[PDB]
């Protein structure tokens, strides 16, 4: 690794690759075209599925194209299929809205391995221990 | 431990053996 | 913080990672990134993990003078800034090769492998630990003694002696 | 000697040992 | 006489005999 | 055989002999 040169990440669902009406014209312009962040994008997210957040960085250089790696994605938004409602926040912690435990969401901290400044295989639950908070959802644990 | 002019001495063995030792000097491994 | 309730603190509590410590190094680190802690603590992820701490305590005078528990030669072992590194459990192996093939990298300065505790010398690194669980430097160690050790030159007189 | 157990004598053995055993091997000859 | 049947037959001399024929290999060649 | 009939036919074994002999000796191992 080094520091800086270039990467973002902007992106609604994998249901629909390079989205024409969300970012438009705002997702990449460096050496990033718009016809063709959907040839190296869908080259491996059509090999699990389309409808989850799916960040990722932007190596750039000065070749015409150019190459990214992405990774494990957000644990916030799979509380929209694997947790409860179709929402999050809107109603923070003033009424106790949904409610996740110790099993739910538990292998969801599982899914990141590499990706996961928590050593301890078993600290490294505290982490996600929030991307289920940010709303109000008291744990039966 | 510390047998030291025997361990060494027992290369009778000969080449063969010493591939015996070897292949099970790890067997069952990559 | 606090004073003598909080500096005997950092003492005693990691200087037992002294008096039963695995290996030992001690580097500096001027110029250091987070890398540098999205490394010794990146690689205790899939090869490593909580049983290596460099807490950066070269405070001397609160390391240095911290170490009643038999380290001597040390009065010199502590120079500018530093950043001990010790072991609780695993080998003694290893660990000297996380700065070895890292600092070697640029990775700011290694103190020059100012060595440490264990042997209890001075400065000049080895790197007889690292060989070890790679057993196999102890097969290929007898360089098949009959063989290779043959095959490599009681069979060079053909490939480098006809003349 | 019998190799099957000159090597229960070794294996699970501690890497601490095999080092002041290694390097006595590169005089013995070679 | 032969060669490479009396080389796997060969396989044999402890290094007792093996590292003796290195060093004896050297009376002679290299 | 003694170390010192080992010797000899491997020297010796000569070269059309050896150069597709000892050569062959190389095609084993190492």
């Amino acid at each position: 690794a080094k520091k800086v040169q270039a990467y973002v990440k902007l992106q609604v669902a994998a249901g629909m690759a390079n989205p024409s009406p969300p970012v438009g014209p705002a997702l990449g312009q460096q050496g990033v075209n718009i016809m063709e962040f959907c040839k190296a994008f869908n080259a491996k997210t059509d090999s699990i599925e389309k409808g989850l957040p799916i960040p990722v960085v932007i190596t750039v250089y000065a070749d015409r194209s150019f190459t990214f790696v992405t990774k494990t994605p957000p644990a916030a938004v799979l509380l929209k299929k694997a947790a409860g409602i179709k929402s999050g926040s809107g109603k923070p912690n003033k009424d106790k809205v949904g409610k996740i435990s110790r099993a739910q969401l538990q292998e969801i901290a599982q899914t990141k391995a590499a990706d996961m400044t928590g050593a301890d295989i078993e600290a490294m639950t505290r982490s996600i221990e929030g991307t289920a908070r940010s709303m109000g959802l008291v744990v039966e644990d | 431990s510390i047998t030291k002019d025997q361990i060494i001495e027992a290369v009778a063995a000969m080449s063969v053996m010493d591939v015996v030792e070897l292949i099970s000097a790890m067997e069952e491994k990559f | 913080m606090a004073l003598n309730l909080q500096d005997k603190q950092a003492i005693v509590a990691e200087v037992s990672e002294v008096a039963k410590g695995a290996l030992s190094a001690v580097v500096a680190d001027s110029r250091g990134v987070t890398v540098d802690k999205m490394t010794e603590l990146r690689k205790a992820g899939r090869e490593a993990g909580v049983y290596m701490r460099v807490v950066r305590n070269t405070l001397l005078r609160r390391a240095v003078e911290g170490t009643p528990f038999e380290c001597l030669k040390d009065a010199f072992v502590g120079p500018t800034l530093i950043a001990y590194l010790m072991e609780h459990p695993g080998a003694a192996a290893r660990l000297f090769k996380e700065f070895a093939k890292a600092n070697a990298k640029f990775e700011v300065k290694a103190a020059a492998f100012e060595g440490e505790l264990i042997p209890a010398s001075q400065i000049d690194r080895l790197a007889t630990l690292p060989t070890y669980e790679e057993a196999i430097a102890r097969l290929m160690a007898t360089m098949k003694e009959a063989s290779a050790g043959k095959l490599v030159r009681t069979l060079a007189a053909v490939r480098e002696a006809k003349e």
